[PDB]
């Protein structure tokens, strides 16, 4: 539980016909994190005291 | 700096990072902003015509507060925390009680007013949406949810959830809350902000829905050509640049009460206000040095309040317990005009 | 500010 997972930001394409890359700059857009809420992790972290 | 768009600074602000922000409706005279924060507080200052804020009041969760609400009359004040409860709080007296109870904790609370009932609905984790009289310690109701609640909006008669995992659903309460529609949702990642929008009647009739992905999506429930009538478009991103687009989450949506317009809000520290009918972008602000977390108008729409704070957005590496929040107040009525 | 168009999906 928590975020002790370092913060990386995926990587991704959309379009703006071009592609364009992308990162997205939003710790639950990771893997490790997409199945959890921003506000869901932050109360793990605080219930642990990582802050 | 901290302020970039030289707006009021309300006095006294929150210690931790502000989780929602709530006005007082127009039952009351002058205008009543709430606050719930991280730190575990349920604030209340009066703005004033001049633009000063003066502290009112203050209540206590025993975790952070994740949402609040008025009653029509203006008298109670409704808080919803990570405690997995959620209070009612009388002004004039400054005490608050117990009017909820959740497995999980509380993500959203909202005021039904209907013609023949009255009570509070809460949204929670534990994958609920209860509904509460206030005097009972037993739920008036209880519907199950399809995940987590993650955010939720009312105007009766209608209601809107977002959960987790896409789930997006409408109710109609007109006489006992129910199940309207599950609608496939036209977002494919993490849902985030919901608020409704209505018609030229001042009827309910769709809502506007925002994501992680820098995406809002406008549904509305019942238009002609869906096809064409509901779209997403992308908001607060980065960018004549060849370098990857930064995408950022979208925090807060709310519609100006009197031109249908509105604003959203976003972890790349800026605001932005559209025209969803015309379909344009008419502002974005210049960045803050953090996250907007949340935002509101006030009733009559003469007061953009917006709440800079971290929003966890990067985990616990990026938070700075040492480093201050801040809730801005602004004119956008001129600025939220269409055309 | 300046009224831009949006950028549908």
């Amino acid at each position: 539980t928590g975020t002790t997972i370092k913060f990386n930001p995926p990587t991704g394409t959309d379009t703006m016909s071009t592609n364009i890359s992308t990162k997205h700059q939003c710790i639950t857009a990771m893997k490790e994190y997409e199945s959890k809420s921003l506000e869901e992790l932050r109360l793990e972290d605080y219930q642990a005291n990582r802050k | 700096n901290h302020n970039p768009m030289k707006d009021i600074e309300v006095t006294s602000s929150p210690d931790d990072s502000i989780g929602c922000l709530s006005f007082s409706p127009p039952t009351l005279p002058g205008n009543f902003l709430i606050a719930g924060s991280w730190a575990n507080d349920v604030r209340c200052w009066e703005v004033q015509d001049s633009g000063q804020t003066i502290p009112k009041a203050q209540q206590m969760h025993t975790g952070p507060v994740l949402d609040v609400c008025w009653s029509d009359d203006g008298s109670k004040v409704f808080t919803a925390s990570c405690d997995k409860t959620a209070k009612m709080w009388d002004l004039s007296s400054n005490q608050a009680i117990q009017i909820a109870q959740h497995d999980a904790p509380v993500k959203t609370i909202h005021w039904i007013k209907a013609p023949n009932y009255s009570c509070v609905m809460t949204g929670s984790w534990d994958k609920t949406l209860k509904f509460w009289d206030t005097r009972s310690s037993n739920p008036m109701m209880v519907l199950q949810l399809p995940e987590r609640c993650y955010c939720a909006d009312v105007i009766y008669p209608m209601a809107v959830v977002a959960t987790a995992e896409r789930g997006l659903i409408v109710y109609q309460l007109e006489n006992q809350p129910s199940e309207f529609r599950r609608i496939e949702s036209p977002l494919k990642h993490q849902h985030r902000c919901v608020a409704i929008f209505k018609d030229k009647q001042n009827k309910p009739t769709g809502f506007a829905l925002g994501s992680i992905e820098g995406r809002v999506a406008i549904h509305y429930i019942n238009p002609p050509n869906p096809a064409k009538d509901n779209f997403t478009f992308k908001c607060h991103r980065s960018n004549n640049t060849s370098a990857p687009q930064d995408i950022y989450a979208v925090n807060g949506i709310a519609f100006h009460p009197v031109h249908g317009t509105l604003a959203t809000v976003g972890s790349d520290g800026r605001f932005s206000f559209w025209d969803k009918d015309a379909r344009t972008k008419l502002k974005t602000s210049e960045q803050l040095d953090q996250p907007i977390s949340a935002c509101c108008f006030n009733h009559n729409g003469n007061i953009f309040a917006y709440a800079s704070s971290y929003d966890w957005s990067k985990g616990h590496e990026f938070y700075n317990p040492q480093k201050k929040n801040y809730i801005f107040l602004r004119n956008a009525a001129e600025e939220l005009k269409p055309r | 500010d300046e009224e831009q168009p949006m950028e549908i999906d």
